[PDB]
RNA sequence: UUAAUUGCGAUAACGAACGAGACCUUAACCUACUAAAUAGUGGUGCUAGCAUUUGCUGGUUAUCCACUUCUUAGAGGGACUA
RNA sequence: GACGGAGCCAGCGAGUCUAACCUUGGCCGAGAGGUCUUGGUAAUCUUGUGAAACUCCGUCGUGCUGGGGAUAGAGCAUUGUAAUUAUUGCUCUUCAACGAGGAAUUCCUAGUAAGCGCAAGUCAUCAGCUUGCGUUGAUUACGUCCCUGCCCUUUGUACACAC
């Protein structure tokens, strides 16, 4: 019947794909990981800390599979949030740019996405195949 | 500086943080007889902490003593299996 | 109705109470009686 | 050519276009099946017309919905409105009129806003307040 | 019954809950006969709803909210005290969990349980200031069924709220406590205590 | 602790200092043909039903 | 779903950096009790020492506690990036320290002393006990003490 | 009686004016008109992936073809308590 | 309910000429931000303004606590001729009162109150303010003249700057 990323829940797909990436253990982690907050608006760093770069990368991969083209600006806008400015009212602050930039660079080096015309990053053929197969298995885990 | 209040203190319960064999086998023999089991139950009954209660609930559902009917986060709802 | 049902001696009458009331001007005006009238209708000497 | 209609469902500021043709019974939403609308409860709110009229009436037709505007709840209400209206349009153009009457009667007997849009619109904001009717606060001394 | 198939897989869960009979979250609206008269035609059952979230407009006219499903009125009353204003999805989730709990404990239909609670915690007699001016007293009067229902819902939700406040128990299980104790008749529930207080006061001020 | 059901048949008018009270002429369901007048707090209609905790009392009618 | 019973060497209130640190609460927010150590710093050093953060502070070993203390006492030696530090480019030597339990008060106080003996505006302000960050004093800090 | 010296009407008053209302703007309806790569949709070319048995999800500016339900407006209709 | 991850949806609008505005994309930087370019005098580009509250998974567990984040120390940036009585932004650390608020008192009758953020105005920089926009969306009257006032009529007045 055929399947795609759009036929499975996003949480299930992202969890499965992040587990695949963590088990494969080849993508990257820059080195300033286990230090950073992911956002000037966040107050603490991530709680897992045994990963979460693979979660971010899986989310970006699903995002670019859905969309046509994105950039680090769009991803900062998407992953940002309400910065609690103490005693002043909250405000949208966009996420950290180095994180998503290096995520996209690693996704390029592993070959899941490519640079595109009209600027930005786009999903490549082998990356589309990878996400589709991971989605198929993510769906038929329930047997 | 007048506050216009009462400020009555409380008893300050001291729910446990880490368990031992006595609390463990008390759990294992008392999580049955409970028709509804969740973190609130495992704290108003046995004085373990809520974290211990979460872990113990996952554990007991692993074995199969408590049956789940909905495992929505922030509210885990279990009954006893007979 | 209750009285007629609980009454011996049917047909009876249920008699009335009669008292002639005298009010002063102040009390009559306070009690929602002869209240107050326009200069022209003051001359009206009849009842409603 | 194929028998095809296109309808719209609406809410405060959300609109859900719905192409309804003849097919094999796939009901998609923006890219994806109907079981992933993502409030997890307004999912049951959007199943309603199917569950009412019986899924047999969706076996021979393809529905594809594109939603934009508003928020999650309003998008769900627009989706269900568009689905019901597209089904009725198909049964009115291609199926006879008795089935349309029965279907419309069921939809309106369950809920009036399945086929008709809610006429409630935002009241504008007026000065001296944070909202339409509210005023700020009066200070006398 | 037979299961229908489609190009997009529709679960047999929703198929059964759809076509054999129309349920609530996963519960039925039949077998919910109301205990006390005078609240029929003012608590809405026999018009089932899959979820307690209906974007309905019952505020336009006077006695329209009587046709609103009672569970939607409960959800609507559950979201107040500021931070909770709006957020009807959380109220629907709280109600789902509350009915699950009122099924595991007190295996009756939880809808029967809540309507019993409403019937039992409805103040029948209440006081009100009546006077001619300086000579004014709090005189005792009857209470309308719609006000009975509204005051019942308010009392239940407020008791559950100020019980779940500043403690480890959740709003859902506090509401479950309240509803069960109110359906039984307890004098431990905020609702029944307030009800008996008001009725005693009205008796004294006849 | 007995109570009495009573069906509303005629709304007379509002009463009370502030208008939060209504006069009604109820007819008893059991022991029918008895029509007493009562005060009511909340929104009330005819064909509504009230539960009188005390039945042997009439409210001062305003008319 | 992990239930290890425990062995009774668990300890309640312990002592380090001259601070009676509480057990029975996780190590990160336990270490936050140490003046000079916050949530970020404690999370980071407890990551670099490779101690499990799911562990309660009272359930830990003396070697782990000493490793953590050594890290926070000389953090830059363990690849801490020199901008987590409360006293960087200090004022005299130009190196980057990270003050702790009593050194925080002593260093604040000698800063105030420097400014006071210099007769700087902020020092005069601190001496008088007023606000120094340029706030308005007309309606706030009334019963400040 | 009305939101309204708004009306029914009564009538040493008659006939008028201002205000109110009418008016203007805006929000809601139009699968009826005019159309529109500065808004969209469908199909057909080129193309990626999964399924392969037709299919599903997508991309594609000089691939064009067709249309205007959604979007934009302009002219109009519609409610007048029928 | 705070936090961390994922999910992920609006609308009202503004914008460069003799200038230097809104800025995508690429690279560097934990961050703020910097830099090389690009598009747009604008339904076309910024901008689907991928807003926030929200939902789902987990951490926490009734402890002034991972609630709350003022008060202070040090450093890094940006705007501007110039920031010293911090312009603002960012990083770490410090982590105060506050345990729902007394006599009193304000606004509000449906897509309204309330919660939630976004644009514009001022503007070199500085929102906790205002003007509007939309997102989620209750309870309770549909009545009365008791308080506070308004309108008309009759009535009394020793008032006319008029209780
Ligand atoms: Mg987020
Ligand atoms: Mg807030
Ligand atoms: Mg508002
Ligand atoms: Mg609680
Ligand atoms: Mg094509
Ligand atoms: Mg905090
Ligand atoms: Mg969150
Ligand atoms: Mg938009
Ligand atoms: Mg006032
Ligand atoms: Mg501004
Ligand atoms: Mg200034
Ligand atoms: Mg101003
Ligand atoms: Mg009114
Ligand atoms: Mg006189
Ligand atoms: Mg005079
Ligand atoms: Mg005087």
């Amino acid at each position: 019947p055929g399947v795609s990323v759009r036929d499975v829940a996003a949480q299930d797909f992202i969890n499965a794909y992040a587990s695949f990436l963590q088990r494969q253990g080849k993508l990257e982690v820059p080195g300033y990981v286990d230090i950073v907050k992911t956002s000037s608006g966040n107050e603490m760093p991530p709680q897992d800390a045994e990963g979460w770069f693979y979660k971010r990368a899986a989310s970006v991969a699903r995002h670019i599979y859905m969309r046509k083209q994105v950039g680090v600006g769009k991803l900062n806008k998407l992953y940002g949030g309400a910065k609690s400015r103490g005693v002043r009212p909250y405000k949208h602050i966009d996420a950290s740019g180095s994180i998503n930039r290096k995520v996209l660079q690693a996704l390029e080096k592993i070959g899941i996405v490519e640079i595109s015309p009209k600027g930005g990053r786009r999903i490549s053929e082998n990356g589309q195949r990878d996400l589709d197969r991971i989605a198929a298995q993510t769906l038929e885990e329930d047997e | 500086k007048k506050k216009w209040s009462k400020k009555s203190m409380k008893d300050r319960a001291q729910h446990a943080v880490i368990l031992d064999q006595e609390k463990y086998d008390r759990i294992l023999k008392e999580v049955p007889t409970y028709r509804y089991v969740s973190v609130s139950v495992l704290v108003d009954r046995l004085k373990i902490g809520g974290s211990l209660a979460r872990i113990a609930l996952r554990h007991l559902e692993k074995e199969g003593i408590i049956k789940p009917i909905s495992k929505h986060s922030k509210q885990a709802i279990y009954t006893r299996a007979t | 109705r209750d009285l007629s049902e609980a009454s011996v001696y049917p047909e009876y009458a249920l008699p009335k109470t009669y008292n002639k009331l005298h009010y002063c001007v102040s009390c009559a005006i306070h009690a929602r009686i002869v209240r107050v009238r326009s200069r022209e209708d003051r001359k009206n000497r009849a009842p409603p | 050519a194929v028998p095809s209609v296109q309808t719209f469902g609406k809410k405060k500021s959300a609109t859900a276009v719905a192409h309804v043709k003849a097919g094999k019974g796939l009901i998609k939403v923006n890219g994806s099946p109907i079981t992933l609308v993502e409030p997890e409860i307004l999912r049951f709110k959007v199943y309603e017309p199917l569950l009412l009229v019986g899924l047999d009436k969706f076996s021979n037709i393809d529905i594809r919905v594109r939603v934009t505007g508003g928020g999650h709840v309003s998008q769900v209400y627009a989706i269900r409105q568009a689905i019901a209206k597209g089904l009725v349009a198909y049964h009115q153009k291609y199926v006879d009129e008795q089935s349309k009457n029965e279907l419309k009667k069921a939809f309106t007997s369950y809920d009036r806003t399945l086929l008709i849009a809610d006429s409630r619109r935002p009241e504008p904001k007026k000065f001296g307040g944070k909202g339409a009717r509210s005023r700020f606060q009066k200070s006398y001394r | 019954f037979t299961p229908v198939v489609l190009a997009t897989p529709i679960p047999e869960e929703v198929q059964q809950a759809q076509t054999e009979i129309k349920l609530f979250n996963k519960w039925s609206f039949e077998e919910v006969e109301v205990k006390d008269a005078s609240l029929v035609d003012y608590v809405q059952v026999r018009q089932p709803i899959f979820v307690a979230h209906t974007a309905g407009r019952y505020a336009n006219k006077r006695f329209r909210k009587a046709q609103c499903p009672i569970i939607e009125r409960l959800t609507n009353s559950l979201m107040m005290n500021g931070r909770n204003n709006g957020k009807k999805l959380k109220a629907v989730r709280i109600i789902k969990h509350t009915l699950d709990i009122i099924n595991v404990l007190t295996d009756q239909n939880p809808i029967q349980v809540v309507v019993d609670a409403i019937t039992n915690t409805g103040p029948r007699e209440d006081t009100t200031r009546v006077g001619g001016g300086g000579a004014a007293r709090r005189q005792a009067v009857d209470v309308s069924p719609l006000r009975r229902v509204n005051q019942a819902i308010a009392l239940l939700t407020i008791g559950a709220r100020e019980a779940a406040f500043r403690n480890i128990k959740t709003i859902a299980e506090t509401l479950a406590e309240e509803l069960i104790n109110a359906a039984k008749g307890s004098s431990t529930s905020y609702a029944i205590k307030k009800k008996d207080e008001l009725e005693r006061v009205a008796k004294s001020n006849r | 602790t007995p109570v009495t059901l009573a069906k509303v048949i005629k709304v007379l008018g509002r009463t009370g200092s502030r208008g939060g009270v209504t006069q009604v002429r109820v007819e008893f369901l059991e022991d029918t043909s008895r029509t007493i007048v009562r005060n009511v707090k909340g929104p009330v209609r005819e064909n509504d039903i009230l539960v009188l905790m005390e039945s042997e009392r009439e409210a001062r009618r305003l008319r | 779903s992990l239930v290890v019973q425990e062995q009774g060497s668990f300890q309640h209130i312990l002592r380090l950096l001259n601070t009676n640190v509480d057990g029975n609460i996780k190590i990160v927010y336990a270490l936050t009790t140490i003046k000079g150590v916050g949530r970020r710093y404690s999370n980071l050093v407890c990551k670099k020492a490779d101690v499990d953060l799911h562990k309660r502070a009272g359930e830990l070993t003396q070697e782990e506690l000493e490793r953590i203390v050594q890290i926070m006492q000389n953090p830059t030696h363990y690849k801490i990036p020199a901008w987590f530090l409360n006293r960087q480019n200090d004022i005299t030597d130009g190196k980057d320290y990270h003050t702790l339990a009593n050194n925080v008060e002593s260093k604040l106080r000698d800063d105030l002393e420097r400014l006071k003996k210099i007769r700087a505006h902020r020092g005069i302000r601190h001496f008088w006990g007023l606000r120094v960050r340029g706030q308005h004093t007309k309606t706030t800090g009334r019963r400040r003490a």
